[PDB]
C-alpha cells in the first residue's frame, strides 16, 4: 500500500474531467467521499468507470444469473446492480493495482481505502488514454491501408 | 423526580396558561409565589404574549417564554421545516437549560395541537430533537387531536397525519383529548351552550392535574411517569391513551355530589364521557391506569375495578390478564373557585389505551387522502422545504399504525 | 407583523378614504391626532398599518398611486386626507385615460419606479413585513393597468410577503365605463399570476345588499366604499387581535387556496341590519351564519348557491362560544352538502378574534371560495370577444404602444381561468 | 418494488418464509440450534445472530457494529437494494406478531441476494467504447499488457507494439508485399 | 402551430402520451423506476428530472441551473420551436390535473424532436451561389483545399490551381492541341 | 483557441459588410451578441452564412427526415431549422476553423465562444473571396474557350 497519488480535492477533479458528466460531476464535492462516503455517489464513479473502460452499460448492472431460482424475481432488481459491480470490480481493480478489495467496500466504504482506490482507477485513466493515442494512430494506419487495397482492387 | 413541560402552539399555551392556572390554585400559590417548570413556544407573538399580558404574567420567566414574531401558518412544513427552525434550538437551549437546573428529571410533558401550524410542525422536531438528547427519559406529549367532524383548520390532517407519523418514533406516551368529544361533556354533563375555550382547557386543566401534579405528589398507591408509559404502552408506537375523568358534575345544576367510588368509576367506562370521540364502538382496552384521588378506600377500588372486570361487555384483550393499575392519590381535586366544575371529594382520572383509536385515527387518515389525492393545499408545504415523499411517506407511516392498532386486538 | 395598503387608481383610491376613514376609528386615530382609543388594545397591534415619528402621528402606510390629480386631491382636501404624509402621494399629473393600455405600458410605466421607491420605503420601515393591501377597479386606467404593474412588480420584489387585492370587478346590469371587459380582463391576467387572495366586489351586488339588506334608499357611492371597508377591516385588522383561535393573512390564504391560480373570494359581513328598527340583535350566532351565508350578502355579483364552495373562512370577532361556533358551521356544512364540494373533509375555516367592530356586540367577516366565481369571468371574458371581435375601441391601446396579441393573451389566461375553476364544481 | 406483492398476513406464506430461513440455517452449518419452533417469535438477540450470519455470506467475518443496530440492520437492506424500508421500531420488536412477518419475509429476501450472490460467481461483452475505440476487446489486452511494463518501470512499449501490429495485420489483411506487389 | 391539433382534454390520449414517456425512459435506461401508475402526477423534483434526461438527448451532460427552473424549462422549449407557451405558473404545478395534460404533451413533443435529431445523423443540393458562383461543388472543394495551404503557412496555390485547371479542362473540352489544331 | 481576429463592434461591421442585408443588418447590434447572445440573431446570422457558402435557401432548413415516424409533423416545423441548423454547422465550422462546436451553442450561447464563431466565419469568408476571383478568372478562361470552340466548328 503505497501512498494514493491524491487527497480527495483532487480525486474530485480527476472524476469530474474524466469520469462523470454534466450534472453528475458538478454535483460531486469533497463531503461525499471524506470522511464518510456515500455508498451510491462510489457506486456511480465505479460504475461509469466500468462503462468507460469495458464499453459496458447501465442495462448490463442489471443481467439476473440463470441458476438462481429465486422466487420473486422482480423484487430483486434493487440488488443485481450490487451484485454485477461487485463481479467487475473484482476483475477491473486489479487491473488499476488494487488487490485487496472486498464487498464491505461499497456497502460500507472507509475514506482512506476509497480514495486509494479513486487514485488508482484515475492513474490508470490516465495512462489508457496515453494508449489510445497510440492504438488509433496504428488503427488509423491499417483501416487507411485496407482502404488503399479496394481502391486498388 | 421532575418532568418539564413544552406547550407548543397556542392552543397547546391556551391549554398550557389552564393547566397552568389549576397548579398553583391546588398548591397555594398565588400570581406572584415561586418559579414554574416548563416552557412556552410559538411562531405568532400575539399569542404567547397573552401570557406576557393576561394572567399568571408574572409567574413566568422571559426567558421560557419562547417566539418568533414572524408567521404561524397553518401548515406543518413551514412550522416543521422552513420558519419553525430558526427557533428550535433556542426552544432546546431552555429545555436544556431548565433540564440542567432540576435534579434527577424523569422527563418533558409536551402540550400541543396535533392539526396546527406551530404545533404540530414545530414540535414534531422539538421532540424530535429531544429523543436523542435525552433518549434516557419520558416522553409523554399531551395532545389535543382533530375533532372527528367540527376541525378548523381547511388543511388539518395534513397537520395531523404529519405530526403523528414524525413524533410517532420519539414519544413514550401521547395522551389524547379530543376537542369535540369534550363539548358533548359541555352539553351533557354539566349542561351549557356557552363553552368558551377557556373551559375546555379547565376541564383538560383538570385531566392534567390528576396526571403529573397529584401523581408526582404522595399518597397511598404512587405512580410515578414511568410507571405510565410501562404499565400503558404495550408497544413501542408512541401509543396514545385517551384522558378520561369521573366526577364531571355541574356545580350548580344537579347535586348528589356524594357519589361514593362505585359510581365514579362506573362513569369513566360510558363513552359519553371521555375527552374523545372514540366511543368504544369495538375498541377493547387494553390497559387503564385508573387515577383517584381524595378520599378512597383501596378495597373500595378493588372491588370496584372487579365489578369492572367482570362486566364483559367491557372486554379487555385477550393476551391482557389484568390491565388496571390503580393509582390513589390522597388530596382530593382542586376545582376553579366559580367556574363550572363541581367540585367532589374524590375523582377518577382513567386513562387508557383502547383499540379504538383504531377508528379515530382511519377517519382522520381517510380525511387526509381525499386532499392529497388532490394535492389540495399542497403547494403550501412543497414551497416550504418538503416534498411528495414527506406526504406519501408519512402517509404509509401511519397506514401501519391502521394496522397496528388493528393486530394488537381484534384477534386472539 | 405588518402590511401596507395600495390606493391604486381612483377608486382603490376613493376606497382608500373609506377603508381608513373605518380603520382609523377602529383604531381611534383622529385626522392627525393620535390613539384616542376607547380601550388600550387597538393599540398594541396597530404597527400594521402605521408608523411611529411624533408621538401622537401614527401615519397609514399605504400607497396613493393615480394619473389623475383631481382625484387624490379631493382626498387629500377633505376629511382624514390629511394624515397621509405627502411622500405617499404618487401621482401621474399626465393624462390619466381610461386605457389599461395608457396606465401599465406609456403613462404608468413612468410614474412606476417613482412608487416602487416608496413601496420600498415603507416595507423597509421595520419589524416583518407580512403583505400589501391592494384597492382598485378593474374598469380604468390607473386602476387595472397601473396598479396591476405596481403588483407585478411588488411580486418581484418580495415573492414571500402575501398579497392581498380588493378588485371593483365590472359589475353586470350596467357598466360604468365602455371598454370595461377591456381595462379588466387585461388586469384579471395580471392578478391570476402575482397577487394570491383577492377579493372581487361589484358595485351592483353592493346597492342590491345595501337597498335590501340596508332599507337604505339613497346608497351614495361613500355608503357602497363605506360596507366594503368594513369587510377588509374584518379580514385583515381584525385577525392581528386576540382570539380563542386566530388565524392571519397567511392562515387564511394557507386555508383558502388549494391551487395556485390565487383564487378570488367574495367577502361578506355579519350583522347587516338597517338602523332603527332591524335593531333585531338576533346575533346570537346562528344569525350571522345565518346572515353570510345566504345567496344575498355575498358582495359579489355571482350568487354562491351556484356553485360548489372550496374554502370558506368566518372570521368572526366578537366573544362567543368555541362550541356555538364550531357547531354551526357544521350544520352549515351539512345541509347544504349539495355545494359546498367534497373533496375537503373541513371547507370551513372557522376563525375566532374577540373585539368586535367598535360599536357592535358580535360580527363575523366571510371570505369565501367559492366556484361560483366562474359565471363573472365567464361574463367579463364574454364581453370581451363579443368586442374584441371587432376591435372596438382598440386604437386606443395599440396606439398606445400594445398588441394585438397582448389581448388575445390575457382573455386566453383569464378565459382558461374559468375553465379550471369548473374542474371543482365538479 | 413499490406495492410488496408477497402475501405478508397470509398464515400458509409466513410459514414457508420459517421453513426457508430454518432450512437455509441448518443446511449451511449455522452455529445455533433453530427449529419451526424457535423461529416463530425470535428475541432480538437471536435475530441479530440470525441476520450476522447471513449478511456474512455477503461480507465475510463481519460483525454488526456493537451498538444502534436500529439504525444499522435497516440501512443495510436499503443499500443492498431492499425495495421495502424496515422503521427503527420495528428493530426493537423484530419478533412481535405484527411484525416478523415483515421481518422473515426481509431475510428470505436476503437470503435470495445470496443465491443472486454465489450463482454470479459461476457464470452471467462491449467491443467498442464510448470514446471512439474500436476492437475494445484488443485495445484492453493492449493497454493492460503495456501497463503490466511500464508499472515494472518500462520506458517503451516496442514488445506490445509489435504485437498489437500482428493482430492488425491480421484484422485487415495487409503489409507491405501486398500493397505494393499491386 | 396556432391552435393544438392534439385531444389534450381526452383521457385516452394523455393515456397515450403517458405511455410513450414511459416506454421512452424505460427503454433508453433512465436511471429511476417509471411506470403508468407513476407518471400520473409526479412531482416538480421528478418532472425535472425528467426533463433533463430528455432533454440531455440534444445537449449531452446538460444539468439545469440550480434556480429559475420556471423561467428557464419554458424559455428551453420556445427555442426549440415548441408552437405552444408553457406559463410560469405551469412549472410550479405540472403534475397537477388541469396541467399535467399540457405537460406531458409538451415531454412527448420533445422526445418527437429527439426523433427527428437522431434521424438526422443520418441523411436529410446548392450547385450556385447567389454572389455568382457556377460549379459551387467545385469551387468550395477548391476554396476548402487552398484554405488548409494557407492555414499551413503557404503563400501561393499552384497544387490548388493547377488541379482547378485540370477539372475545368474536362468540364468544357479545351486545352491547346484541341483550340489551335482548328 | 487563439484569440479571435475581432471584439463584437469589429464583428458587427463584418456581419454587415458580408452576411445581413438590408434592415437584417441595420437592426444587428452590439447589445444583441454580448454580453448575451441573442439566439434568434445568431440563428439568422449562422443560417445565412451557410446559404452564401452553400448555395441553400431557407426552404432547406425544413427538411424533414424520413425515418423519424414523428405523430404531429405539422407540429414540429418550429425545430426543423434547429435541427437541420445544427447538422450543417457541424460541417461549416470545421473548415472556418472551429472543431468545439456543440448544440448548446445554438440554444444556450455564451459570448466568447460564440465571439471566436463569428470570427472564424468572418475570417473564412474573407478568404473565399479571395478565391472566388481566382476562380471566376479561370472560369472565364475556360468558358470563353469553349466559345472559341463553337464559334470555330
Ligand atoms: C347605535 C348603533 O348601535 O348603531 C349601529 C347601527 O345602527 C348598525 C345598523 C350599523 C351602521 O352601519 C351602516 O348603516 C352602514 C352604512 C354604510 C355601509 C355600511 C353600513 C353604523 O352606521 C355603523 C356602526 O359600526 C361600527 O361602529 C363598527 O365599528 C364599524 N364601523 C364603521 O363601519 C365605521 C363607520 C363610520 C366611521 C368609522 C367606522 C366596523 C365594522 C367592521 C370593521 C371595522 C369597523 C354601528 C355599529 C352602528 C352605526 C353607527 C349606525 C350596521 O353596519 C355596521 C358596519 O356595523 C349596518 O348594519 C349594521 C348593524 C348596526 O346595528
Ligand atoms: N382544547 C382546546 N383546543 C384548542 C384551543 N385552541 C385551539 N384548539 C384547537 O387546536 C386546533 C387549532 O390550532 P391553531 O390555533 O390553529 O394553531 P396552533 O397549533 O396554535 O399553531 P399555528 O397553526 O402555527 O397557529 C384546532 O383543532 C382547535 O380546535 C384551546 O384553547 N383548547
Ligand atoms: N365601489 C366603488 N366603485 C367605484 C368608485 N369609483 C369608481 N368606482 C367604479 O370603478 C369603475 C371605474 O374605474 P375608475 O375608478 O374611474 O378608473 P381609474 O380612475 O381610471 O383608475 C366603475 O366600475 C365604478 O363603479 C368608488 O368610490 N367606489
Ligand atoms: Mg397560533
Ligand atoms: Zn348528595
Amino acid at each position: 500500500l503505497s501512498f494514493p497519488r491524491y487527497n480527495v480535492a483532487e480525486i474530485v477533479i480527476h472524476i469530474r474531467n474524466k469520469i462523470l458528466t454534466g450534472a453528475d460531476g458538478k454535483n460531486l464535492t469533497k463531503n461525499d467521499l471524506y470522511p464518510n462516503p456515500k455508498p451510491e455517489v462510489l457506486h456511480m464513479i465505479y460504475m461509469r468507470a466500468l462503462q468507460i473502460v469495458y464499453g459496458i452499460r447501465l442495462e448490463h448492472f442489471y443481467m439476473m444469473p440463470v441458476n438462481s431460482g429465486v422466487m420473486y424475481p422482480h423484487l430483486m432488481e434493487g440488488f443485481l446492480p450490487f451484485s454485477n459491480l461487485v463481479t467487475h470490480l473484482d476483475s477491473f481493480l486489479p487491473i488499476c493495482r488494487v488487490n485487496d478489495f472486498e464487498t464491505a467496500d461499497i456497502l460500507c466504504p472507509k475514506a482512506k481505502r476509497t480514495s486509494r482506490f479513486l487514485s488508482g482507477i484515475i492513474n490508470f485513466i490516465h495512462f489508457r488514454e496515453a494508449c489510445r493515442e497510440t492504438y488509433m494512430e496504428f488503427l488509423w494506419q491499417y483501416k487507411s491501408s485496407a482502404d488503399k487495397m479496394q481502391q486498388l482492387n | 423526580r421532575e418532568c418539564i413541560s413544552i406547550h407548543v402552539g397556542q392552543a397547546g399555551v391556551q391549554i398550557g396558561n389552564a393547566c397552568w392556572e389549576l397548579y398553583c390554585l391546588e398548591h397555594g400559590i398565588q400570581p406572584d409565589g415561586h418559579v414554574p417548570r416548563a416552557v412556552f413556544v410559538d411562531l405568532e407573538p400575539t399569542v404567547i404574549d397573552e401570557v406576557r399580558t393576561g394572567t399568571y404574567r408574572q409567574l413566568f420567566h422571559p426567558e421560557q417564554l419562547i417566539t418568533g414574531k414572524e408567521d404561524a401558518a397553518n401548515n406543518y412544513a413551514r412550522g416543521h421545516y422552513t420558519i419553525g427552525k430558526e427557533i428550535i434550538d433556542l426552544v432546546l437551549d431552555r429545555i436544556r437549560k431548565l433540564a440542567d437546573q432540576c435534579t434527577g428529571l424523569q422527563g418533558f410533558s409536551v402540550f400541543h395541537s396535533f392539526g396546527g401550524g406551530t404545533g404540530s410542525g414545530f414540535t414534531s422536531l422539538l421532540m424530535e430533537r429531544l429523543s436523542v438528547d435525552y433518549g434516557k427519559k419520558s416522553k409523554l406529549e399531551f395532545s389535543i387531536y382533530p375533532a372527528p367532524q367540527v376541525s378548523t383548520a381547511v388543511v388539518e390532517p395534513y397537520n395531523s397525519i404529519l405530526t403523528t407519523h414524525t413524533t410517532l418514533e420519539h414519544s413514550d406516551c401521547a395522551f389524547m383529548v379530543d376537542n369535540e368529544a369534550i363539548y358533548d361533556i359541555c352539553r351533557r354533563n354539566l349542561d351549557i351552550e356557552r363553552p368558551t375555550y377557556t373551559n375546555l382547557n379547565r376541564l383538560i386543566g383538570q385531566i392534567v392535574s390528576s396526571i403529573t401534579a397529584s401523581l408526582r405528589f404522595d399518597g397511598a398507591l404512587n405512580v410515578d411517569l414511568t410507571e405510565f408509559q410501562t404499565n400503558l404502552v404495550p408497544y413501542p408506537r408512541g401509543h396514545f391513551p385517551l384522558a378520561t375523568y369521573a366526577p364531571v358534575i355541574s356545580a350548580e345544576k344537579a347535586y348528589h355530589e356524594q357519589l361514593s367510588v362505585a359510581e365514579i368509576t362506573n362513569a369513566c367506562f360510558e363513552p359519553a364521557n371521555q375527552m374523545v370521540k372514540c366511543d368504544p364502538r369495538h375498541g377493547k382496552y387494553m390497559a387503564c391506569c385508573l387515577l383517584y384521588r381524595g378520599d378512597v378506600v383501596p378495597k373500595d377500588v378493588n372491588a370496584a375495578i372487579a365489578t369492572i372486570k367482570t362486566k364483559r361487555t367491557i372486554q379487555f384483550v385477550d393476551w391482557c390478564p389484568t390491565g388496571f393499575k390503580v393509582g390513589i392519590n390522597y388530596e382530593p381535586p382542586t376545582v376553579v373557585p366559580g367556574g363550572d366544575l363541581a367540585k367532589v371529594q374524590r375523582a377518577v382520572c382513567m386513562l387508557s389505551n383502547t383499540t379504538a383509536i383504531a377508528e379515530a385515527w382511519a377517519r382522520l387518515d381517510h380525511k387526509f387522502d381525499l386532499m392529497y389525492a388532490k394535492r389540495a393545499f399542497v403547494h403550501w408545504y412543497v414551497g416550504e422545504g418538503m416534498e411528495e415523499g414527506e406526504f406519501s411517506e408519512a402517509r404509509e407511516d401511519m397506514a401501519a399504525l391502521e394496522k397496528d392498532y388493528e393486530e394488537v386486538g381484534v384477534d386472539s | 407583523r405588518e402590511i401596507v395598503h395600495i390606493q391604486a387608481g381612483q377608486c382603490g383610491n376613493q376606497i382608500g378614504a373609506k377603508f381608513w376613514e373605518v380603520i382609523s376609528d377602529e383604531h381611534g386615530i383622529d385626522p392627525t391626532g393620535s390613539y384616542h382609543g376607547d380601550s388600550d388594545l387597538q393599540l398594541e397591534r396597530i404597527n400594521v398599518y402605521y408608523n411611529e415619528a411624533a408621538g401622537n402621528k401614527y401615519v397609514p402606510r399605504a400607497i396613493l398611486v393615480d394619473l389623475e390629480p383631481g382625484t387624490m386631491d379631493s382626498v387629500r382636501s377633505g376629511p382624514f386626507g390629511q394624515i397621509f404624509r405627502p411622500d405617499n402621494f404618487v401621482f401621474g399629473q399626465s393624462g390619466a385615460g381610461n386605457n389599461w393600455a395608457k396606465g401599465h405600458y406609456t403613462e404608468g410605466a413612468e410614474l412606476v419606479d417613482s412608487v416602487l421607491d416608496v413601496v420600498r420605503k415603507e416595507s423597509e420601515s421595520c419589524d416583518c413585513l407580512q403583505g400589501f393591501q391592494l384597492t382598485h377597479s378593474l374598469g380604468g386606467g390607473t386602476g387595472s393597468g397601473m396598479g396591476t404593474l405596481l403588483i407585478s412588480k411588488i411580486r418581484e420584489e418580495y415573492p414571500d410577503r402575501i398579497m392581498n387585492t380588493f378588485s371593483v370587478v365590472p359589475s353586470p346590469k350596467v357598466s360604468d365605463t365602455v371598454v370595461e371587459p377591456y381595462n379588466a380582463t387585461l388586469s384579471v391576467h395580471q392578478l391570476v399570476e402575482n397577487t394570491d387572495e383577492t377579493y372581487c366586489i361589484d358595485n351592483e351586488a353592493l346597492y342590491d345588499i345595501c337597498f335590501r339588506t340596508l332599507k337604505l334608499t339613497t346608497p351614495t357611492y361613500g355608503d357602497l366604499n363605506h360596507l366594503v371597508s368594513a369587510t377588509m377591516s374584518g379580514v385583515t385588522t381584525c385577525l392581528r387581535f386576540p382570539g380563542q383561535l386566530n388565524a392571519d393573512l397567511r392562515k387564511l390564504a394557507v386555508n383558502m387556496v388549494p391551487f395556485p391560480r390565487l383564487h378570488f373570494f367574495m367577502p361578506g359581513f355579519a350583522p347587516l341590519t338597517s338602523r332603527g328598527s332591524q335593531q333585531y340583535r338576533a346575533l346570537t350566532v346562528p344569525e350571522l351564519t345565518q346572515q353570510m351565508f345566504d345567496a344575498k350578502n355575498m358582495m359579489a355579483a355571482c350568487d354562491p348557491r351556484h356553485g360548489r364552495y372550496l374554502t370558506v373562512a368566518a372570521v368572526f370577532r366578537g366573544r362567543m362560544s368555541m362550541k356555538e361556533v364550531d357547531e354551526q358551521m357544521l350544520n352549515v356544512q351539512n345541509k347544504n352538502s349539495s355545494y359546498f364540494v367534497e373533496w375537503i373533509p373541513n371547507n370551513v375555516k372557522t376563525a375566532v378574534c374577540d373585539i368586535p367592530p367598535r360599536g357592535l356586540k358580535m360580527s363575523a367577516t366571510f371570505i369565501g371560495n367559492s366556484t361560483a366565481i366562474q359565471e363573472l369571468f365567464k361574463r367579463i371574458s364574454e364581453q370581451f370577444t363579443a368586442m374584441f371581435r371587432r376591435k372596438a375601441f382598440l386604437h386606443w391601446y395599440t396606439g398606445e404602444g400594445m398588441d394585438e396579441m397582448e389581448f388575445t393573451e390575457a382573455e386566453s389566461n383569464m378565459n382558461d381561468l374559468v375553465s379550471e375553476y369548473q374542474q371543482y364544481q365538479d | 418494488m413499490i406495492k410488496d406483492p408477497r402475501p405478508l398476513n397470509d398464515k400458509a406464506f409466513i410459514q414457508q418464509c420459517i421453513r426457508q430461513l430454518c432450512e437455509f440455517l441448518t443446511e449451511n452449518g449455522y452455529a445455533h440450534n433453530v427449529s419451526m419452533k424457535s423461529l416463530q417469535a425470535p428475541s432480538v438477540k437471536d435475530f441479530l445472530k440470525i441476520f450476522t450470519f447471513l449478511y456474512g455470506f455477503l461480507c465475510p467475518s463481519y460483525e454488526l457494529p456493537d451498538t444502534k443496530f436500529e439504525e444499522e440492520v435497516p440501512r443495510i437492506f436499503k443499500d443492498l437494494g431492499y425495495p421495502f424500508a424496515l422503521s427503527k421500531s420495528s428493530m426493537y420488536t423484530v419478533g412481535a406478531p405484527h411484525t416478523w412477518p415483515h421481518i422473515v419475509a426481509a431475510l428470505v429476501w436476503l437470503i435470495d441476494c445470496i443465491k443472486i450472490h454465489t450463482a454470479m460467481k459461476e457464470s452471467s461483452w462491449g467491443e467498442e467504447t464510448e470514446d471512439g475505440i474500436m476492437h475494445n476487446k484488443l485495445f484492453l489486452d493492449y493497454t493492460i499488457k503495456c501497463y503490466e511494463s511500464f508499472m515494472s518501470g518500462a520506458d517503451s512499449f516496442d514488445e506490445m507494439n509489435a504485437e498489437l501490429q500482428s493482430k492488425l495485420k491480421d484484422l485487415f489483411n495487409v503489409d507491405a508485399f501486398k500493397l505494393e506487389s499491386l
